[PDB]
Order: C-alpha cells, then sequence, then structure tokens
RNA sequence: CGGCCCGAGGCGGCGGGGGCGACGGGCGGAACUUAAGCAUAUCAGUACGCCCCGGAGGAGAAACCAACCGGGAUUCCCCGUAGCGGCGAGCGACGCGGGAGGAGCCCGCCCCGAAGGCGCGCUGUGGGCGCCGCGAGGGGGCCCGAGGGCCCCGCCCGAGAGGGUGCAAGCCCCGUACGGCGGGCGAGUAGCGCUGCUUGAGCGUGCAGCGCGAAGGGAGGCGCGGCCCUUCCAAGGCUAAAUACGCCCCGGGACCGAUAGCGGACCAAGUAGCGCGAGCGAACGGUGAAAAGGACGCCCGGCCGCUCAAAAGACCUGAACCCGGCCGGCGCCGGCCCGCCGGCCCCGUCUCGAAACACGGACCGAGGAGCCA
RNA sequence: GGCCCCGGGGGCGAAGGCGGCGCGCAGGCCCCGCCGGACCGGCCUCUGGUGCAGAUCUCGGCAGCAGUAGCGCUACUCCGCCCCCGGAGGACUGAGGGGGAGACGGGUUCCGCGGCGCCUGCAUCUGGCCGCGGGUGACUCGGGCCUAAGCGGCGGGUGAAG
RNA sequence: GAACGCCCCGCCGGCGGAUGCCUCGGCCCGGGCGGCGACGAAGAGCGCGGCGGAGCGCGAGACGCGGUGCGGACCCGCCCGCCCCGAGAAGCACCGACCCUCGAACGCAGCGCGCCCGGCGCCGCCGCCUCGGCGCCC
C-alpha cells in the first residue's frame, strides 16, 4: 500500500505563493523560495538553466522607467539637459 | 534603379508596410485624380478622398457617378451612393458594393478652410520645384 | 477552507472574477470566429494552487 | 466636452477646490444612478474627466508656487532638481576634467598649437 | 572595416588641414644581420640629432616631429643621415588654399 | 581646572546597496573523453559556482629585446619551430620582417615652510547624422463576373527599386531619381632554503606559505666559482587611438516555406496543460473581388429554388489507406481473347548454409541517414 | 547566371489531381479527356539540407477483430403521467448510521428562476452540467496576544567568496 | 442457388487531410547604439472601459490628464460626439505632471501592531553639538 492508498494520505500545503515573484514556491516551512531564492537580497539565477533565465528576466514586464528613460536619450532633450549640467 | 540606403525594397517588408499602417499614411494611400477641370483650375494632380466629393468610376464591373457617403480605411476603400450588390427583394434595404480608390477620377470636390489652405500649400511646394527646375 | 487569510480570499476572488466568457457585442465589434475564452477553469478539474 | 484646463486656469484656488467637490459629489450621484439613460451616461465619462482636469490644474499650480519657493537656496527639495540620470549625477565636471597641474599648464603654455604645411 | 578606417582618417585629416596625418620619423637600420644592409622607419630622434640642427625637443614636437629620448645612436653615421633628414625637413616646411600632404612623409 | 591623546551618543549634507543568456577583469575548479587497458599525461588552465566595472575593458611609456654597418611604451592583424612529453598518445611560445594606430607624463626623495583647498594642516598643506517637402508621363477596339489580357497607334524617363489596385500596369494611386533646414632615485622588500600549484621554459616559466634576509642592483633560454663586456634601474602612480561584443533599432540574402524555419507565422506561446518542488511544455496558417453569410413557396427538420463566375455554404485544391449505394465479373509471368494449359515458397538481414519452428515488418501518407572545416 | 528573331508558354485556363494512348532496355518522358483557378519552363554554364519498403524508425490518420469482450453496497410497484415531482403500498441504511455537524483540503461547487448543445459510460422533463441574477453582518465565537519543542537576531569570529 | 467475401466494366457518395500555390513569421550576414537604480530599478500582485473575458496599455487624475507644434474628417458593433477660414474626429513627435501593495525595500511584521504627535531603517566620508578615561600633563 505505497501506492494509490498512501496518496489520500496528502492534506497539507508544502509551498505557498511567494512575495517577490509570486509563484507557488514558497516554502512554508524552511520560509524562503525555491523559485527567486526570496528572503536572499540577490535573486537566484542558475546559468546551468537558460530557458529557466529566459522565463523571467529583464523584458518580460513592462519595462516602464527604462523605455521612458531610453526615449528620452536616443531622442528626447537628456544629452543636451547632461550638458548643461556638466558645464 | 533605386539610391536611397534607408528605404527598402524587401517586399516582405513593404507589404507589412502596406497593412499595419497608421491612419495618416493610409489617409494619404487613398487618393484619386482629379479630373481634368479641376487640374486646370487647381493646379493639382491628385488629392486624398473625402465624403462630400462626387465621383467618376471606371474599370470595373459597377461604372456610374456618385457621392461618397462612408470610407472604410480598414479596407482602403469607400462607399459610395447608388453603386450597391443587386439585392432580393423589391424592398429590402441598399446595400454598397465598395469602391477602391484608385478605380476612380473625383468630378468635384468637398471645400472648407484646411481643404483650401493643403492645396495652397501643395501648389506653392509644386513652383518651388518648378523653379528650381 | 473555513478559515483563510485575507490575500488567499484576494487571490482566489480574483480567479472567480476573470471566470468569464467573451461578449457577443465584444465578438461583433472585433470580428471574431474563435469564441471560447481557452483561460476558463471548472472547480472538478482544476489545481488552482493558490 | 466639459471644463477646459485654459477656462481653469487663471482662477482662485478656493474656486477650484469648491469645483472639485462639486465634481466629486456628482460622481457619486451618477454611480449611484447607474447603480439603482443616454445623457446621464454620457455625463458619466464627461464628469470623469472634468475631475481630472481640475486636479490637474491645482498640481500645476502648486508646484508652481513651490519652485518660486525654493528658487535660490543651497539645497533644493529633490523633485525640482533637474532630470539627470543616476550616472550623469555621478560624473565629473567638465572643468574638473580638464583641471591641469601648475607645471604641466605652464609648460604647455609654452609652445601651443600650430599650423603648418609640408611640401613634397 | 577598410571603408570604417578610410572615413575616420579622412575626417581627422578634415580637422587638422593642412597638416599632414603623419609625424616626420626618422630613418635606422634593420636589426638583424640578415636585414643589415637596409633602412627602414624608427620612432623618433634623438636629442644628438635635434642638437645637430638647433632645435628642443618641444619645439620639434611642436613643428611636427617625432622625438624619442630613448633611443642612443650607435655610430656617426647614423647621425650624419638622419641630421640630413631633419635639415632637409626644416628646408621643406612652411608655417602659418594649402597643399595637405599625404601618405608616410619622405618614405 | 583646562590642553593634547584615544574613544562614545546625537544632528546636517553627501555617497553605497539591487538588476543583464554578450564582450571584459579577479578567484575557486571537474569528470566524461584520448592514450585502442590504466595511474603521469590529455580533455582544460574548459563546463560550472562566487565576486567586480564600463561603453569598452584590460595593458602601457623598459630593472626590454638583442649580439646587428642594431632597434626602442601598450594594443591589434599577416607570417613561422625552438622546446615539453610512460621522449608514448599528445602538446607548443617567441624575436627579427611587413601593416593598423600612435602621445606622453608625475609622486616619494631634496630645497622653501603655511606662501595652502585656513573649525583642517608643522606626525607637512602649498610652490620649485537627424528633421521636412515637392514630385513626370495612355488611349481606342474586342471580350470577361472583373482588363494589370489580345490588337493598333503614343507619351514621360536624373524617375523601368518596388508595394497596392476585382487577371502580367513606367504612364490608375503610393512611392522612386533631381534638394532644403538643423550642422638624490621606493626594506620584512629583492633574493635565498624547504614545500604546493602553474608553464614550451628544459639543475625552475610565473605565483604562494614558512624560515632567513641585503646594498648599489637587475638581465644576457644549462648549473657552480673568478675576471671582463653589452644593456637596463624593481619593490609607487595616471594615460587617447588602432581591438571585442548579445539584448533593441536599421539595411541586405544563390537561406526555410507551416511535421520546414526559433519551442512560438494563428486578436490572448514560455501560453493551455503536467510536477510538493527544482523544473517540463504542446497543438492549431488559407471562403469570396465584395458578406453580397443563404429570398419565395410547400410539408411537418426536409424539399424546391435564391446570392454569386462558382457554393467556394464554414468553407482554396482535396491524393492514399479504408468504406456505402447502382452496374459487371469470380495472385504474378507466358500463349491464345479469356478461361484453359504450363512455370512461380516471404521479402530485407547476419551467415558455410534461410521458405524456415532465426529476427524485423496490420495498412496508408509525409519526414528520415558520408555534408561541412 | 543566360538564351528562347519585332522578343519564351499562361482566365481562349498555370501548377496540382483522376483515368487513357504513345516513346524509351530502363531510370523516366510526352500528349489527350475530366476536375482545378494563378503561375510555369526546354537548352548552355553554376550550387546543394538532391531520389526510401524496411531502422521493436518519427508524427498523423486509420482497418479486421465486432455490434464482439463488457455495463460490492438485498427493491421496487400502481395511479396522476422519466430513474424527476405527488399520493398510496413494499423495503433498506440501523445512533462506531447511506443521520446531524466541525478541522484540513477544494474554491463558488451555495440560492432562485430558466434550459438541454456538452457531461450525467442506459435514458432524463434530473442534476455538483449550461445561462441569468443573487448571497457570508460579531465588545461577548475564533484569529491578532502568551509562551512549548524550535527558529531567527546580537559589538563580533572565521572562510578565496557565497 | 442466393448471400457473404474479392476484383474492377464503369457511375456517384463518405472518412481523412497529403500534394500544389500562397506568407504581417523565422534564420544568417553587416551597420548603429551602448541610454537602469534609495529622485525607489528589473520583477511581482491587485485594480481601471457606457455595455468589458484574454493580451497591449494605464494607476484611485487609472482603456488615461495638460502644454507646444504638426494634421485635417472621421470614431471596427450599439450608443454618443465632431462638422463651420478654425469651431477640430483619427493619427504623429517632444515636454510637464499623476504614479495603490510587495520587491535592493527603509518604524516592527505581512495584512496584524507600536512609540511619538514633526515623524521614527543600515553602513561610510566630512563637519558640528554633548560627553567618558587611576592615557600623557597641567
Ligand atoms: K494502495
Ligand atoms: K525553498
Ligand atoms: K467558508
Ligand atoms: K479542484
Ligand atoms: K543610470
Ligand atoms: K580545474
Ligand atoms: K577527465
Ligand atoms: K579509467
Ligand atoms: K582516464
Ligand atoms: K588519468
Ligand atoms: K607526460
Ligand atoms: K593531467
Ligand atoms: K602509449
Ligand atoms: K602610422
Ligand atoms: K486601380
Ligand atoms: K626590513
Ligand atoms: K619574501
Ligand atoms: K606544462
Ligand atoms: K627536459
Ligand atoms: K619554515
Ligand atoms: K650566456
Ligand atoms: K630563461
Ligand atoms: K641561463
Ligand atoms: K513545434
Ligand atoms: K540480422
Ligand atoms: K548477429
Ligand atoms: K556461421
Ligand atoms: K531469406
Ligand atoms: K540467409
Ligand atoms: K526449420
Ligand atoms: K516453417
Ligand atoms: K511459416
Ligand atoms: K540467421
Ligand atoms: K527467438
Ligand atoms: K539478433
Ligand atoms: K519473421
Ligand atoms: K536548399
Ligand atoms: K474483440
Ligand atoms: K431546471
Ligand atoms: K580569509
Ligand atoms: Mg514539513
Ligand atoms: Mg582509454
Ligand atoms: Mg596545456
Ligand atoms: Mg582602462
Ligand atoms: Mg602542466
Ligand atoms: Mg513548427
Ligand atoms: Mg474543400
Ligand atoms: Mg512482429
Ligand atoms: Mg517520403
Ligand atoms: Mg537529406
Ligand atoms: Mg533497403
Ligand atoms: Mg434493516
Ligand atoms: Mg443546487
Ligand atoms: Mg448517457
Ligand atoms: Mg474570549
Ligand atoms: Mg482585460
Amino acid at each position: 500500500s505505497k501506492g494509490t492508498a498512501s496518496f489520500g494520505k496528502r492534506h497539507t500545503r508544502i509551498h505557498g505563493s511567494c512575495r517577490r515573484c509570486g509563484k507557488h514556491s514558497f516554502h512554508l516551512q524552511k520560509h524562503e523560495c525555491a523559485s527567486c531564492g526570496y528572503p536572499s537580497a540577490k535573486m537566484r539565477r542558475y546559468n546551468w538553466s537558460y530557458k529557466s533565465l529566459r522565463r523571467r528576466t529583464q523584458g518580460t514586464g513592462s519595462m516602464s522607467h527604462m523605455r521612458k528613460v531610453y526615449r528620452a536619450y536616443n531622442s528626447g532633450t537628456l544629452k543636451a539637459n547632461a550638458r548643461k549640467y556638466l558645464a | 534603379m533605386k539610391l536611397n540606403s534607408a528605404v527598402t525594397a524587401s517586399r516582405r517588408k513593404c507589404r507589412k508596410a502596406y497593412f499595419t499602417a497608421n491612419a495618416e499614411t493610409r489617409a494619404k494611400m487613398m487618393s484619386s485624380r482629379l479630373s481634368k477641370e479641376l487640374r486646370a483650375e487647381h493646379k493639382i494632380k491628385t488629392m486624398p478622398i473625402r465624403r462630400g466629393d462626387i465621383v467618376e468610376i471606371f474599370t470595373g464591373g459597377h461604372k456610374g457617378t456618385g457621392k461618397v457617403v462612408e470610407v472604410r480605411r480598414r479596407d482602403y476603400k469607400i462607399c459610395v451612393e447608388g453603386i450597391n450588390q443587386k439585392a432580393r427583394n423589391p424592398e429590402a434595404k441598399p446595400v454598397p458594393y465598395p469602391i477602391h480608390p484608385s478605380n476612380c477620377i473625383i468630378k468635384e470636390l468637398y471645400m472648407n478652410g484646411s481643404r483650401y489652405r493643403a492645396i495652397k500649400r501643395r501648389q506653392e511646394r509644386n513652383a518651388e520645384r518648378l523653379a528650381r527646375i | 477552507t473555513a478559515n483563510k487569510t485575507l490575500s488567499r480570499k484576494l487571490r482566489l476572488a480574483k480567479k472567480t472574477k476573470t471566470n468569464k466568457n467573451i461578449p457577443r457585442w465584444v465578438i461583433a465589434k472585433d470580428h471574431l470566429k474563435k469564441t471560447w475564452n481557452y483561460k476558463r477553469h471548472h472547480w472538478r478539474r482544476s489545481h488552482l494552487k493558490l | 466636452p466639459g471644463l477646459k484646463a485654459k477656462d481653469l486656469v487663471g482662477l482662485s484656488q478656493e474656486d477650484l477646490q469648491r469645483k472639485l467637490a462639486d465634481l466629486k459629489r456628482e460622481l457619486l450621484s451618477l454611480r449611484t444612478m447607474k447603480a439603482t439613460v443616454p445623457e446621464r451616461i454620457a455625463r458619466f465619462r464627461v464628469c470623469k474627466k472634468d475631475v481630472a482636469r481640475v486636479l490637474t490644474v491645482i498640481n500645476q499650480k502648486a508646484r508652481d508656487e513651490a519652485r518660486a519657493a525654493f528658487e535660490g537656496a543651497e539645497h533644493i527639495p529633490k523633485t525640482f532638481r533637474p532630470r539627470l540620470t543616476h550616472a550623469m549625477r555621478c560624473q565629473l565636471t567638465e572643468k574638473q576634467k580638464r583641471l591641469l597641474p601648475s607645471k604641466l599648464m605652464k609648460r604647455k603654455l609654452q609652445f601651443p598649437k600650430l599650423k603648418y604645411a609640408v611640401k613634397v | 572595416r577598410k571603408i570604417r578606417r578610410r572615413q575616420t582618417r579622412l575626417q581627422k585629416a578634415k580637422a587638422i588641414f593642412p597638416c599632414p596625418l603623419q609625424k616626420l620619423r626618422p630613418s635606422v637600420t634593420r636589426c638583424s644581420q640578415k636585414f643589415n644592409l637596409t633602412q627602414r622607419i624608427g620612432r623618433g630622434f634623438t636629442l644628438r640629432e635635434l642638437q645637430g640642427v638647433g632645435l628642443s625637443a618641444g619645439k620639434a614636437r611642436q613643428i611636427g616631429i617625432a622625438v624619442d629620448p630613448r633611443r642612443k645612436n650607435k655610430s656617426e653615421e647614423s647621425v650624419a643621415r638622419n641630421v640630413a633628414r631633419l635639415k632637409e625637413y626644416l628646408s621643406k616646411v612652411t608655417i602659418f588654399q594649402a597643399i595637405q600632404h599625404q601618405g608616410v612623409v619622405m618614405p
């Protein structure tokens, strides 16, 4: 009775929602996330999984501030402002 | 032969430009001839089509003259008055056969302040060119 | 459970709120042929882990 | 349609604040009508945007006031400072980068640059 | 890359008109027993060579001559050949529709 | 009780922290694999893990190379054997020569002594390409659902790159060619002894721990001691260029054409779905020129017919395998007109030898394996 | 990449599909009839991801087998008129319940009205299925507080770092 | 014998989705550029449309607000709205603002609590205020 019967003894939550990455990966007993590594200050990143890397990275979200800053640099008045400051 | 190297001669890019164009470009893309009389008067060869212009059609199976009732810019076509699909009832409504603006010559123009001004702008620029050449 | 935290309540509430079909006037407006919203779910065969 | 930001420009702060209060209570009334007609449901749209315009104007006027209030101090609030990236704020000035020691500068003013041609 | 480098040297030539792109460099003897009897272009002129004609290091640098105070002459013929080169160049230079010399100067 | 010295709490201004599938710098660091076994060797000073900048970075103005009728900081490109090694398998620099680019300098030390950046400092400051806009020039006759088709006569051309338009368009429309604005010289050091790693560096290429520890010193591809010669000045610091590169934008191509090409051409792909989790991860493109997306009548879903060139009716074409209704008849080769007579084991494979009771193979479609350096 | 004698074949019908004759030892080629509805080549020189019966090959479709094998928990019947609802009868679960309620897990499955396209391996007018509206109220119940076994933090210490 | 099965002498139907033609997509090369963050980034959560599920966008000023220019008749359905020598729909470019919770994440915690009526995180540099010492001296 190590198969079907043993499967009927499951009424626990091992992992819950992470506050940083939002995934069902935060371990409720060790108090540490298995996807992004929270509460570590730095994010969990490994070069042996570039598919894991591409799933959540720069660009898969909104890029709101960086988007505005880049357009301002490439075509707006920002480098002129830099010249005025650096005078 | 082209010489300018910021302009594609690539069919994929040109077809994607023709679709997914923005509204101003699409409006400019929907132009047609002026007739000979308006060519003499305004000294201009082509205009963007508009509601309130009277159009004379050829080269199609729906040939005639009528006023522009609607402009279907997604399709790049115009719904003219009187030019319809043949209906089934004697009663049932008309249904316009959509004409493509390059199958027409504009016969009489809708005028307002902006139309007047943009025409005069275009004449002065063509005059700059004619003075250069 | 009858004893649930507000955060789990709110995420469950959003799943319930968004589990809906495409409006018919939206189908007419946007000129769609696909009319099923394939992000719907049913409680019997789902495994929402929220 | 609805109120114009130009027609709110040049109006007193209390006229503006009372007009905002009126618009807020109006959106309450209109939302109550929604939960309980073409003109009404158009007015709901126009009134959301009228609220937005009044608040826009109030903030702009207050900002101009404050930026005059702090115009010539040594320490400016960080909101009114130039718009520059982190890196630019941290870069050295062109004068600082072109500063030269005294002995180097003296020997550079001796024998400056010269235009000359060389023939075949 | 060929085009990129040509564009860069065109821009620099415009900027510094009517100076040449290159400095005056000395004539030196190749190092081996195998390359013993032929000359090539060196790095700079020695202070002994400059003392030959009068110029100081700063003055020569200003009028456009590479100067290498680390090199030492190995004989008197080195000096005679390079002083002839310096003397002739100082003959042929003008100082301010002018002509901008191209390529290496006095190959 | 005050000064100086060494500390403690608070306040103000300013700075740091995190983020990236490349390029760049510093550390730690495998095994598979090859040697036809396997220990040194190789793979490889690679994968991977940790730290750190930038638009480049690092390196850099000789304690250099050489042995010449000598060169002269750094980087990068072309070019080519000394040597290392169970001296096996393997491994491996560089100078001279031709080019790209080219640029040089200052602290300590010594003299003056607050002349300084003055609440500090005499335990030493200061001096010696992108933004705009104009833009030429074809009709007439047949026929088609539709003229970009056929026949006959023309125009523009600094423009016959191309895209669209109901069928192959320089002249039906956007564009294309020709132009305007912004523009006096460094000490727990050098070196040496023992040990560990690393290198082509071989009685030591470079580094390091520990013990010892200098004064004129370093180097000259075989050790030790002596005399010479040639050539440099370590143990402090700054520095442009020529060089390298993903993301994103721009242009091009003897590349792929929906089981191909990215996993991803489809209003909602790292999506739906699966795993406690780390993580794994699909399938699905195409009506018609126009939605004109199906009249009227009759039965009680069907029939008639309607739009359209055409149902192309949930859609381009529409093969095979397999099946239903009507009609005809009852395996390959050969002769004969035609159901007789004659001949004929299941291919592919390993094997001395296969019809084998040796193995693979129900059927059908599409894909599928000696190319490149 | 070229040529195709007033500038190669094409809605007066291209490619492809289905039958039929002819040519070639053969690989294959050519023509005709019907479908289809917009592109296609013969000769010279150049290039390659260039030819299938098999790999317990990959992906997709699919046959015979075959209307075959198969559809614990005692039980339904008559009438109004379906296994639904009502009335009458006959039984069962048998207080460690096929009863009444909580914890965990699920997440709207809850309620009313409507319905049968999917599901309800038979049916359905039933329904945890589908559509449209709704719905959970605290000074006194629990959580928030306390501490258990534990876990983290602490001038600092160590390690090439993490 | 019929029928079943099989072959096709031909004519029609199914099931399936090959072949042909097409392509707002991939891949390769080259050129640009090299522009984040405590002034709160990258990323995550939740919410926002007149009828509004997904994706894009936006942030309680929420399917967006203002200023300067250009542009000049539409706005996919149903509704509104605009229409004019300027009255101004679609669209474009810069600039000014708004900018909920978590996150280097900053009163503690993660959804519950404080100390105090301004507000209240850590490290470092330079100043300054208030202080300790049987350190050296007076
Ligand atoms: K079991
Ligand atoms: K964990
Ligand atoms: K509950
Ligand atoms: K469930
Ligand atoms: K920055
Ligand atoms: K290693
Ligand atoms: K190994
Ligand atoms: K081994
Ligand atoms: K081995
Ligand atoms: K080994
Ligand atoms: K070895
Ligand atoms: K080894
Ligand atoms: K060997
Ligand atoms: K040079
Ligand atoms: K046309
Ligand atoms: K010492
Ligand atoms: K030592
Ligand atoms: K070695
Ligand atoms: K050796
Ligand atoms: K020792
Ligand atoms: K020697
Ligand atoms: K050596
Ligand atoms: K030696
Ligand atoms: K795929
Ligand atoms: K075999
Ligand atoms: K065998
Ligand atoms: K055998
Ligand atoms: K056989
Ligand atoms: K055999
Ligand atoms: K046998
Ligand atoms: K047998
Ligand atoms: K057999
Ligand atoms: K065999
Ligand atoms: K066997
Ligand atoms: K075998
Ligand atoms: K067999
Ligand atoms: K190919
Ligand atoms: K069976
Ligand atoms: K019902
Ligand atoms: K350490
Ligand atoms: Mg546990
Ligand atoms: Mg081996
Ligand atoms: Mg090696
Ligand atoms: Mg550097
Ligand atoms: Mg080694
Ligand atoms: Mg694919
Ligand atoms: Mg079909
Ligand atoms: Mg078998
Ligand atoms: Mg095949
Ligand atoms: Mg192949
Ligand atoms: Mg075979
Ligand atoms: Mg009983
Ligand atoms: Mg119910
Ligand atoms: Mg059933
Ligand atoms: Mg109580
Ligand atoms: Mg949405």
